[PDB]
């Protein structure tokens, strides 16, 4: 009941994606799809574990960088930024500008605004 | 006997059950053609 009229555009890209999807849904038996589903789940769990490790590492790294920045005492980090990194709410430019702000003025609590969601790209009858 | 069949229409004598059975068997036989074709022609 709530589909945005932009997911219902008929374009030349979508009449081929239709064939890809119709293969996956009607031309493949549900048992092989189930096996692939299990495998993909296991893979995603491994990837999430890796990403969490990396996020904690980033927290130490920036807590260390704020020390150079302030030159003196500051050693903490921002938990807000850790949680925002875990949920993919930063653009790469925001990360770079935060790193620079840390390196130059400490100021661990000044955070870039937030990333906005990407809109669906459309060209014409083409895609 | 044989004349009531030989002298009437044939789609009204035959039930729909047999048409559904034939269609089901045919459908089940030829339903793996897209995946087979795709996997053949792609090396
Ligand atoms: C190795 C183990 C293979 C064992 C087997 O009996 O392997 C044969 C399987 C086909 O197995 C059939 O797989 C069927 C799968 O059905 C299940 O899945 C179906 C939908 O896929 C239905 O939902 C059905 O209700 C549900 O039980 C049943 O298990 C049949 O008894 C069984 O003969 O082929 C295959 O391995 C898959 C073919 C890939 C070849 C490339
Ligand atoms: C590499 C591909 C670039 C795509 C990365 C997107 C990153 C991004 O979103 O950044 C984040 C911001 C985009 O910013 C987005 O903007 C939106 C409004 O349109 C909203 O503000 C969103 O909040 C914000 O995320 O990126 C930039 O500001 C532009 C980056 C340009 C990078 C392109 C590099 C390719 C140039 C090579 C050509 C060389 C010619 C000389
Ligand atoms: C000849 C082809 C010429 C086109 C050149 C390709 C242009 C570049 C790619 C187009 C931007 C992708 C748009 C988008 O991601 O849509 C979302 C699509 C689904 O399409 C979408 O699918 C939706 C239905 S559903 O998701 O599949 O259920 C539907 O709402 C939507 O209209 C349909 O677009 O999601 C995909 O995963 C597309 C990935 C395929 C990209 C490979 C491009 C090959 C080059």
């Amino acid at each position: 009941t709530d589909i945005p009229w932009a997911e219902k555009r008929w374009t030349l890209f979508s009449t081929v994606w239709y064939l890809v999807q119709q293969l996956r849904f009607v031309g493949t038996p549900p048992a092989l799809r189930y096996v692939a589903f299990l495998g993909w789940r296991a893979l995603m769990f491994q990837v999430y574990a890796a990403h969490k490790a990396l996020v904690l590492w980033q927290c130490k790294l920036d807590a260390g960088l704020a020390r150079i920045g302030s030159g003196g005492a500051t050693a903490t980090f921002s938990k807000t930024m850790a949680l925002r990194r875990l949920h993919w709410r930063n653009s790469p430019l925001a990360e770079a500008l935060y790193a620079l702000n840390l390196y130059k003025t400490g100021r661990v609590h000044l955070l870039p605004p937030v990333a906005k969601p990407i809109p669906r790209p459309t060209f014409f009858w083409l895609f | 006997g044989f004349l009531v069949e030989w002298s009437s229409d044939f789609i009204t004598i035959i039930p729909e059950n047999v048409d559904i059975y034939i269609w089901n068997v045919f459908s089940k036989i030829y339903r793996t053609i897209p995946l087979s074709f795709i996997s053949t022609t792609l090396g």
